[PDB]
């Protein structure tokens, strides 16, 4: 166990799977969809209701 | 006095405060168009580049 984490790496993935699925969330956040702004404030600021 | 569409002129306006209320106010222009950014919009919007 102390020479190798490879035998808890399947434990660690299922960790890392989830923190992939929050970090792919952030990234879209990022992506425009199509709106000129990706950020939803800075529509509404520069742009009427 | 100004130059032709062809020969359209463009002046940067920086370090200055801007206000778009008081030309919306007084309504001088027949009509007025907005795509990016909106007349009620640039009164509380600050533009970095006029």
């Amino acid at each position: 166990l102390s020479s190798t984490a490879s035998a808890l790496g399947k434990l660690q993935d299922v960790v890392n799977q989830n923190a992939q699925a929050l970090n792919t969330l952030v990234k879209q956040l990022s992506s425009n969809f199509g709106a000129i702004s990706s950020v939803l404030n800075d529509i509404l600021s520069r742009l009427d209701p | 006095r100004f130059a032709s569409v062809y020969a359209w002129n463009r002046k940067r306006i920086s370090n200055c405060v801007a206000d778009y209320s008081v030309l919306y106010n007084s309504a001088s222009f027949s009509t007025f168009k907005c795509y990016g950014v909106s007349p009620t919009k640039l009164n509380d919007l600050c533009f970095t580049n006029v």
